[PDB]
Formats: C-alpha cells, structure tokens, sequence
RNA sequence: UUUACUUUGAAAAAAUUAGAGUGUUCAAAGCAGGCGGCUCGAAUAUAUUAGCAUGGAAUAAUAGAAUAGG
RNA sequence: UCUGGUUGAUCCUGCCAGUUCAUAUGCUUGUCUCAAAGAUUAAGCCAUGCAUGUCUAAGUAUAAGCAAUUUAUACAGUGAAACUGCGAAUGGCUCAUUAAAUCAGUUAUCGUUUAUUUGAUAGUUCCUUUACUACAUGGUAUAACUGUGGUAAUUCUAGAGCUAAUACAUGCUAAUCUCGACCCUUUGGAAGAGAUGUAUUUAUUAGAAAUGUCUUCGGACUCUUUGAUGAUUCAUAAUAACUUUUCGAAUCGCAUGGCCUUGUGCUGGCGAUGGUUCAUUCAAAUUUCUGCCCUAUCAACUUUCGAUGGUAGGAUAGUGGCCUACCAUGGUUUCAACGGGUAACGGGGAAUAAGGGUUCGAUUCCGGAGAGGGAGCCUGAGAAACGGCUACCA
C-alpha cells in the first residue's frame, strides 16, 4: 500500500495515536448510489486509491455503460471494447463497428480480459479516462 | 463571442411572442432577471403587441418613465425587463390586473385578474436548502428566496406568496390527484391531475397528466406546477381550462 | 488545402514556416525575446557518363 | 422486496380517511385509490395479486357509486399490451367481490364502461389475442377469460330499463359479418 | 507562454492534431512559485474574476497543528528535509505542499507544559519518537497548504504510521 | 434472462416545406383574432441515425442446479 | 428518353440523323408590388470621409462661461473643460485554416468562473495611555486651469504654481438573548448564573407498555431536538490558531413632519449610489454517446524532445500529462489506425427524382474561426481584442 514516495492515505480521514479504540485504521466509504452495492473488499480493505467510486473522490454520474474488457495491461485502468451495429440506409443494411474505451478500475474490483464490465461516467480523471468501473460480471 | 451578447435577431426570437418577421431586424432581447429568456415576456411586448397601449417602443419608454406599470407590486422601468409566468402586472391608471399565464396555444394570454386575486402569486420550489447560521430557506421558480419556510414544504411543491410581504401564506404538496398545469413542451398550457410520477434516478422524472376530458399524457417534471387541489384551483385560469 | 500554392508566400511567410514543422512532424515516420519588455540536365551528365566510357571502352 | 406487505396500508389508509370530514375525503381519497391503481401496472404477477385484493376489500368498504372512479382510474392507467388484459381481469374480480354488497341499479352508472371491456374482450382485439395460437405467455390474466362471467354479474343488478344498453353493442356486432 | 490546452497533445490513437485555433486567455498558465525560506515576500496575483491569488516568494514562519493534541501554533520552519515529487526543491529547500519541513518545538513544548504541568499523567503520554523530537528542540511536519496559491505555509506535525513512514525514507 | 428488431411517447429553435382561415382592388405576399356570453376562430403536420421512456407472442443471436448422479 | 432509316415482310443485336440548371454574353426594356447584389482557390493591396461614445433632482464647477436674483455671503439656475463611473468583449464583414476538429442531436459540472438583473442578507455592550475627531481624518494629490517652453512633424508633451470627489489612503461612535431564586399569581417584577461578527489558510469535530397519575376535564406532569441527493469529505454548525488580509456606508437628491424640560435640543419621510455572502438570470470554460467527402500502388503508427497509465507537486477559475520529478510499458490499428488530397467552415436548408438515390449549401437564422503573416501581452466581470498595445516578416 506504501509502495510510493508519498505517505498513501485517505485525505482528511484522521487515526489518533492516543486514543487508540480499534486497531483497524478508520476508513472512509460511501455508496456509489444507482443501485450499485459497494463491495466489502471495498469497506475492508486497505488500498488508498483516490479515483476509486467508493473510497475516493470521484462521483458517478451521467451515462452508465457496458463493455467486455481487452486490455488490463497498465495499472488501475484497463480499456474495454463496445461494439454496435451501424445502419447504411442506400444498402438497407448494417455495418460492425466498435470503439475502446478506457476505464479505471478500482483495485476493489478484479478483471480478467473477457468479463462484463459496467462503467459509470466520473470527471475527467486522465488524458483519456472519463469512466470508472462500478460492476464486474 | 469574447463576451456576453446583447442583441436578438427576430428571427432568433422565441416563437411564441408572435412578432412579425418583417417589422424589423431586431427584438426585444429581454434582460436578466426573475425569469429566463426563453421563459419570459418583456414588457414592451406586453404593453406594445399585447395591449396595444403603445404604438412603438418610445411610448413604452414614455408609460414607464411615469411609473405607470407595476410588476408584482414593484415599480419596473425597464423596458426589456422579463416579466414571466404567474407574474402580476398591475396598471392603476386604467384599473388593470394582469396575470401571465399561457393558453392552450401555448403563448401567454391576457388574462385580467382581480384586485384581491393580484395580492399574492404562485411559486414553484425549485430548491430548500439551510443558508448561513442554519436559516432554512426555499428558492422559487421566479428567483424568490423566502427564509423559514414550513418545514414540510419540499421541492416540487407550490408555495403562495403574498406580494405586499413577499411571505408564505400557504402551499401544496406534489402529489397525485393534485392539478397540475404544463409549463413546457408540446403540452404547454395544459391543465390535468396527476396519475402518477415515474422515477428514474440518474435521470429525467416523467408524470401523467389526465385532463378533464379523460385525455392522458406524460411530461417531464420540470414541466409540471402545481396550482391547486382537483376542481379547486388556487388561481383563476384563463379561457378554456386548459383543455385540448 | 494544407500545402496548396498561396498568391503570396513572401508576405505569409510566418504562415509557410508553422507548415514546414507540421510537415517534418506527419512526415517523421517515413523519414525513419519577450517583446513587451521596458527596453528591448540530368539526361546531359547521363549522355557524357555514356560518352566518357565509351572512350575508355 | 416488502412490496407486498405494504399493500394491505392502503386498506387502512381508505378506513381512516372515511371517518374524516367530507371535505377531507373529497381530498385523500382520490391520491389513496391513484396510487393503488399505479402498483398494477407491475410486471410481478404476486404482486399484482395483492393489489386485486387489496382493491377489492376496499371495494367493499366504498360503495357502489364509487365504483366509477375506480373503474376510470383502471381504464387510464392500462391501455397497452398486457395492461388491457390486466384491466378486464381486476374489473371482474372487484365486481365478483362487490356481489353481496352491490344492490339493484348499483352498476347502471359503470355500466356503459363494463360493456365495452367485455366487448372489447371477447370480439375485440383482446379476445383475438387470448385465443391466439402464437401467444405464449404464463400470465394468468391473459390465459384467463372473464368477460363471461362479468356479463352474468353485470345483467343480474342492471334494471330492464337500461338493458338496452347491453343489447346495442350485440347489434352492432350481429350486423357486421361474423 | 504557458497554455493548459489539450489541443497541442497528440490524439490517443497517436495522431498529430492541426492547430485549431490561437491560444485563448481562459486556458492560460503562469509562472511558478519557488518559495523559499526567508522574510516574508509575497506578491498578490489578478486571477479570473476580480478574484486575486497570493504567490509565497519567501516564508519563514507558518501556522502548524498538533493534531492529536487538537491546537495550532505559529512557528518558524527551520528548512526542507525530505520532498516526495523532486529532491532538487529539498535540495533548494523549495517550500510547496507536501514537503516535509522541520519546525521549532518552542511553543508546542511550552503548551504542552502549561496544560499538563509535566516536561494526568496518563494523557500527558505522546509517542516515543515525538518526545524524542522535542528533546532534539524540532519537530518533523508536513505542509498541508499550496503557499504559491494562498500566500501560507501552514501544515501539521507528523504522527503515527506518517511518521514512520517518513522516518524510514529519510 | 439479455440484446437486436418493431410499436408508442417526449425531444429534434425560428425561418423554409405541406396544410387551414383571411376579397392585400386580383396575385406573389403578410397576418392572427371577430359580434355584444355568442358553444365563432392555424385543426396542424413533418422529419434516417444516436441518446431517453414504453408495449411486444414472431424472427436472429444469448443464456440455465434443463430430462443430473448416489 | 423517344422518333425515322439499314428487309420482299417481322424479331433480336449494332450504326447513322434529330431530340431544366450553371457560367459568359447579345438585343430589347412602358406601368404596379416585391426583392437581391461573392468569386483570379487574389483571407491580394488600399487614397479620402465616416462607422463608439455616454449626464440624471440625485459623484466632483469660485470657467477670470452664460443667464439670473428680494442684487446675492459656503453652494444652489444652466453649464464647456477635466476627474470619476460605465461602455467600447455587442454589432457588422469574410470563409483562410480546420477531416472525430468544427458542427448536429443528446449529456455532466458531486469539476469551475460569472459584471449586470431579481430575491434575501451584516446592532458584535465591554474590554487600561479616556493623554479620546465622529457635529465626520489626510495629501501620504492631482487633472482641468494659470504661466514658462522644446520639436519640421502626430489624439507628442516638459519644468513651475493651484484646487475637488462615491478618485486615492486612513479611521470611530448605553445592546440583544438563555435561564431564572425570591415575591406575586398575572398583560407579572427580576436579585443573580451565563452567551456574543464576517472574510482568508490549515488541522480537528458534528452532519444519527407515561397503554400511567391527577385535573377544572380542558390541560399539566417525564422524553424528543437538524435538512437534501441515486450518490458526497454536501448544505450548515463547532473548536484551535493563522493573515503585508478583506468587509461591517466619513457618499448624494427632494421635503421639513413629531416630541418636548425652548435648545441652531432629540427624533423623522420618499429616493439615488454603494457594500459582505448566498440564490437567480445573462453567460463562459470544459465534458459523455453516436454521426463526416476521395485515397490500401498509404500497413503499421505513437513513444529519444509525453506517447498510454500510477504517485506527488506546480499552474489554473477549476478537472486533466496541462507542465514538472520518479515510476512502469503502455495506447490506436484490415470493424482501415497513421499518412496524403480536398475548387472542406458545419448545420437548418436548395434542386432533381415515382421511389431508392445524386448534387449544391461563401450567401438573410444558429454555432465556429479570423482581422496582411507568426508571437506575446495591459486593462477588465468578460479579450490572447486588433476602428487596444509591443516585437519580428512582407
Ligand atoms: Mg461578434
Ligand atoms: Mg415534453
Ligand atoms: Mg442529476
Ligand atoms: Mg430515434
Ligand atoms: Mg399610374
Ligand atoms: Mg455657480
Ligand atoms: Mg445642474
Ligand atoms: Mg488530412
Ligand atoms: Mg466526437
Ligand atoms: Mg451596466
Ligand atoms: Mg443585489
Ligand atoms: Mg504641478
Ligand atoms: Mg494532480
Ligand atoms: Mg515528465
Ligand atoms: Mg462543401
Ligand atoms: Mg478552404
Ligand atoms: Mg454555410
Ligand atoms: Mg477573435
Ligand atoms: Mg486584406
Ligand atoms: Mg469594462
Ligand atoms: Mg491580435
Ligand atoms: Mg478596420
Ligand atoms: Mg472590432
């Protein structure tokens, strides 16, 4: 969890050294809300990841999307693969398209490339990320 | 654009208004105010193609400059300025009260009020949030802020407001059964009771409206005020009910 | 429309410089002060090629 | 997931409401019995069950006059698909459960509405649907055809003076070739 | 000179974009704020708006909380002992948020002696490793402000697993 | 079960197009109010695709602790 | 597309001959209504004139201005000049660039700024030099103006002398509210125990079987005590400090009412302009999804000098490789990436057609971009402005 150069911690969120009522540092979640279940590994876990919808600063909100992921080669993010059919109306028939979108994951959430991913739009967290992962199938 | 615009070609202009394409190459571009530009009337409009009290806009100038027009009891001078829906103009010189409500066709009617029905309006709560040092206070359709309100009042709820004190004398809750009249869309003007509000969270509320006729139709809740209880509406309506 | 001939490319010449860095930089893979301040012919050489070795031939 | 439990509220809802002045039951009634109305248009067919209940204890407890509302109220929220199946079973069930209570001339009011759901039900697109081959459904309601049974209530409370009013729609119907 | 326009970055697939058009005002960047320690210099900045932004060109004191202790003291930061982002701002002693600063433990020693009376006694316990800093007469903290944005140096003494951590990297 | 597909409803500025009324002297045009309650008057429509809500039994993909074992 | 020939007479396949729009131009041209005005891919160059200024009773007049007057005693009517404020970022023109860019429909700001309009909103009593301006502080100050001047020349200006403010810079003046013993039993009195703005920055905290008894039959006896969203570290409140630190009216017109202990005493009307924060409106900036003409004789591209992502910082109004440091090696692509061409601004629209389609759309509305070509800036709420400024090229 400490595998930077920086002390990882959730902003705000204070343990006090005197007290000491539970060994568990205190950790800040919330619901991402759509009826999305935050995950337990999510509330008992102890990554810090600040672009996480459940314990980071980030907010779902806008267009929830669906995708099979193709690429979980970098980390925190992965890129999945919509695809649709297109209608030329001069031939009355259809065309596959496809366009990749780049997802960050929480580290609460495990992917393999080829499962269902549901996505929910977040604020421009990259160069390219506008989305967070929210569900796994 | 480097800055704000400041003119409106007719053409440009919202539909409703009915101003002629060739009369000019400009309209009336109403200025900020309670209402938005789309959603409102400037009182040119009102006293020139309306009324027909003023010939063109120097006498509108002329009529407001002697303080002849009063925009929900308050002096208006402002030509542009947007007067807008449930607003109360009140002219004493000719003994008028006005009301801005649209018609079936979808344009705002001239509707004359009494002096007793021109004491209060209706407001839409468009939000109720606690300002500063915890004071609640509810945000109307028209820019009203109104502070301790009643703690049942809600978002979507309709409040009467008293103009002479700018207070809360009553409200009504969103519910079904209440008469409801559409304020947007193709079923402008329209007057019914609500059947139902479907929810759908992350997205755009949609409620069905049941005229008197027995006509049903749905419209987003952005659309919808809340004027009275069925058969008893808290404000006067204009010529035909709101039917068709 | 990028690279066409312009009527005047003396007088934009400011404009040909920005399009001469857009070239080398799309092209790149097929090769491989402050002034508000207080103070401021090839058939002919192929001929005599054929020519000067006819003699020595 | 408690939906159902929840249904029976508006049972008491109507209880309390009538005991309030008649000014008040002017002004809840009509939000209680809308909102009942809406539960049916569900998808979950025990769901819908519990309010066909529900809406039919409360029949009991109002009377026959308003049996207009709620029969409008039913009409309007219902009109496509399954929904107008939906319509003419809940219908009969209220008038089924409305038997001992209902006295005579009680549904000539409603009885123009009733006709044309049995009408529509059995010589209508609907009754079509319900003797369709092609359909493949397990809704009870659609598998199901009461509009026989409503006309056997609706003719014993309609006095002989209005029982033109059923024969009319028989004309028309007879006309037509068939 | 400096622009925050994502027009002149390649597209994702690696094109090379056209210029769209010239910079715009609203997309604008300035020069950085290379606080360092000494007296206090600061310089007000006209931001959007008639909203004005305060540059820390130098700072020597800053307002530090203890924070299991729950108070907060004005003292003088000694210099810049550790940066997680570049060692050159430590090594030019460059205050910015983040930086780890050693401060002096004057005032928080001599509250602590006024509340508890001690140099009771159960709540006048704090952590080895703090006592051991005032006994050296300077405290490890960690500034929580932006000093070229607000004009401030304030922040908060290092405690707890903070502080081992930055034990162990130092 | 989900998707595709299809129905319906919002949305898709005005001007332009189609349409209704109106003796601009006719016409191209412009235009919404008349009589002293009259049940008088643009009634209006229009947009392939993408997004939103909704009814669907077929068709085409997609699923099953399906008719399993002792 | 049709018509007539090619045979002694037909069918089929061929040959021959005739069969609106755009540009350029020729001739003629009386009356009514109405209406437009591009083009050398030359977004090539421009003489001259004009196109952005602005004053109410209500910011500042001893103009050596005019006119007045009961002939003036601080001023007072009207008012050049100049200061101050606001506007000049709108409008108008053109289509060069621009091929997921602009644009169209559809989304988000729980990701930010917003002059103006509209609605709300700020008694902090006290706190030693009271050695005390609030019946009201300074030049820490100048323009116009007077006077002496430089230059061939410009909406060039120097030195000296003056004088104002809603300019600039400073700075103040016996309150309210919780409980309440004791009397008294209400229209109650109150000995006394207590409490006291905003703005900035940081840290911490909150924000979740009384089914009885009596009573006059009413009522009283104990308890409750934040709100919103699909969703937040939200709204809001509290503690401890912090600040080259703000704000909390030294402003103006009209009028002269009410109390008296008769004082130029106390109090007082209707307006204008300001001012902190929040909401609203007019906006702006980013932003989700789908949709562009020709080219494969362009098959690999991006990544050394940011390309894809992670952590932290800086910068920004703010998100974000936007930039920096350190890390990984990613990201797009035969479902056509990348590169090239475009006599490519995009759309609403226009023409043709029976329908499918094809073409045109600089051009009355919307959006974008530019002001001979690149680059950078001041002011301001708002501009990378060009009828603003500075440099370089022509
Ligand atoms: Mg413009
Ligand atoms: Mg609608
Ligand atoms: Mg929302
Ligand atoms: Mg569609
Ligand atoms: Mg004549
Ligand atoms: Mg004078
Ligand atoms: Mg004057
Ligand atoms: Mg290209
Ligand atoms: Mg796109
Ligand atoms: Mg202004
Ligand atoms: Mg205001
Ligand atoms: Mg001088
Ligand atoms: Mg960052
Ligand atoms: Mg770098
Ligand atoms: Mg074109
Ligand atoms: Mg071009
Ligand atoms: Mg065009
Ligand atoms: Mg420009
Ligand atoms: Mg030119
Ligand atoms: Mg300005
Ligand atoms: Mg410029
Ligand atoms: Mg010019
Ligand atoms: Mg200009």
């Amino acid at each position: 969890v400490q595998s930077e150069r920086a002390f990882q911690k959730q902003p705000h969120i204070f343990n006090n050294p005197k007290v000491k009522t539970s060994k568990r540092t205190k950790r800040w979640y919330k619901n991402a809300g759509l009826g999305f279940k935050t995950p337990k590994t999510a509330i008992e876990g102890s990554y810090i990841d600040k672009k996480c919808p459940f314990t980071g600063l980030v907010s779902i909100r806008g267009k929830i999307l669906t995708g099979t992921v193709v690429s979980t080669k970098m980390h925190r993010t992965i890129v999945i693969r919509r695809a649709y059919l297109h209608y030329i109306p001069k031939y009355n028939r259809y065309e596959k398209r496809h366009k990749n979108v780049p997802v960050h994951v929480s580290p609460a959430f495990r992917v393999q490339v080829g499962d269902i991913v549901t996505v929910g739009q977040c604020r421009p967290i990259s160069k390219t990320v506008r989305f967070n992962v929210v569900k796994v199938s | 654009a480097r800055g704000p615009k400041k003119h409106l070609k007719r053409l440009a202009a919202p539909h409703h208004w009915l101003l002629d394409k060739l009369s000019g190459c400009y309209a009336p571009r109403p200025s900020a105010g309670p209402h938005k530009l789309r959603e409102s009337l400037p009182l040119i409009v009102f006293l020139r193609n309306r009324l027909k009290y003023a010939l063109n806009g120097r006498e509108v100038k002329a009529i407001l400059m002697q303080r002849h027009v009063k925009v929900d009891g308050k002096v208006r001078t402002d030509t542009t300025y947007p007067a807008g829906f449930m607003d109360v103009i009140t002219l004493d010189a000719t003994n008028e009260n006005f009301r801005l409500v649209y018609d079936v066709k979808g344009r705002f009617a001239v509707h004359r009020i009494t002096d007793e029905e021109a004491s209060y309006k209706l407001g839409k709560v468009k939000k109720v949030q606690l300002g500063k040092k915890g004071v609640p206070y509810v945000v109307t359709h028209d820019g009203r802020t109104i502070r301790y309100p009643d703690p049942n009042i809600k978002v979507n709820d309709t409040v009467k407001i008293d103009l002479a004190s700018g207070k809360i004398t009553d409200f009504i809750k969103f519910d079904a059964g209440k008469l409801v009249y559409v304020t947007g869309g193709r079923n402008l003007g329209r007057i019914g009771t609500i059947v139902h509000k479907e929810r759908h969270d992350g997205g755009f509320d949609l409620v069905h409206i049941k005229d008197s006729l027995d006509n049903t139709f749905v419209t987003r809740l952005n659309n919808v005020f809340v004027i009275g209880e069925q058969g008893k509406p808290y404000i006067s309506l204009p010529k035909g009910k709101g039917i068709k | 429309g990028t690279y066409r001939k312009r009527f005047n490319e003396k007088a934009r010449s400011g404009h040909m410089a920005k399009l001469k860095e857009l070239k080398r930089i799309r092209n790149k893979q097929f090769t491989r002060p402050n002034a508000n301040a207080e103070i401021l012919s090839r058939l002919k050489k192929k001929r005599l090629d054929k020519f000067i070795e006819h003699q020595l031939k | 997931e408690t939906i159902i439990e929840r249904m029976p509220i508006a049972e008491a809802l109507v209880n309390i409401v009538l005991g309030l002045t008649n000014d008040d039951i002017t002004n809840f009634l009509p939000s209680i019995l809308t909102n009942i109305c809406q539960v049916l248009r569900s998808k979950s067919e025990e769901l819908r069950d519990a309010v066909r209940v529900t809406l039919g204890k409360i029949s009991i407890i109002l009377g026959a006059e308003y049996l207009v509302f709620v029969i409008k109220e039913l009409m309007a929220t219902l009109k496509r698909g399954s929904q107008i199946h939906v319509l003419s079973y809940t219908v009969h069930y209220i008038l089924k459960s409305m038997h001992g209570v209902l006295k005579h001339s009680d549904l000539d009011t409603s009885s123009s509405m009733i006709v044309k759901i049995i009408m529509e039900n059995i010589f209508g697109f609907a009754g079509e649907e319900k003797d369709s081959e092609n359909y493949h459904t397990k809704v009870k309601e659609i598998k199901s055809n009461k509009s026989y049974d409503a006309g056997e209530i609706l003719a014993s409370n309609i006095s002989l003076t209005e029982f033109g009013t059923l024969l009319s729609p028989v004309k028309a119907l007879l006309m037509v070739r068939i | 000179g400096i622009s925050r326009d994502s027009r002149h970055k390649r597209s994702a697939t690696g094109a090379k974009r056209a210029q769209f058009r010239k910079k715009r005002k609203f997309e604008l960047g300035r020069q950085p704020a290379n606080t360092k320690i000494g007296a206090k210099r600061i310089h007000s900045v006209r931001t959007r708006g008639g909203n004005k932004k305060y540059r820390a060109l130098r700072i020597e004191t800053g307002n530090f909380s203890w924070a299991s202790e729950g108070i907060s003291k004005k003292t003088r930061i000694a210099g810049v002992v550790y940066h997680p982002s570049n060692n050159e701002l430590v090594r030019t002693n460059t205050l910015t948020k983040a930086a780890i600063v050693q401060i002096d433990a004057t005032p928080f020693r001599q509250w602590f002696e006024a509340h508890y009376g001690q140099t009771r006694a159960a709540s006048a316990k704090i952590e080895s490793s703090v006592e051991s800093q005032f006994s050296a007469g300077r405290l490890y903290a960690c500034i929580s402000s932006r000093p070229g944005q607000s004009g401030r140096c304030d922040g908060y003494i290092l405690e707890g697993e903070e502080l081992a951590f930055y034990l162990r990297r130092l």
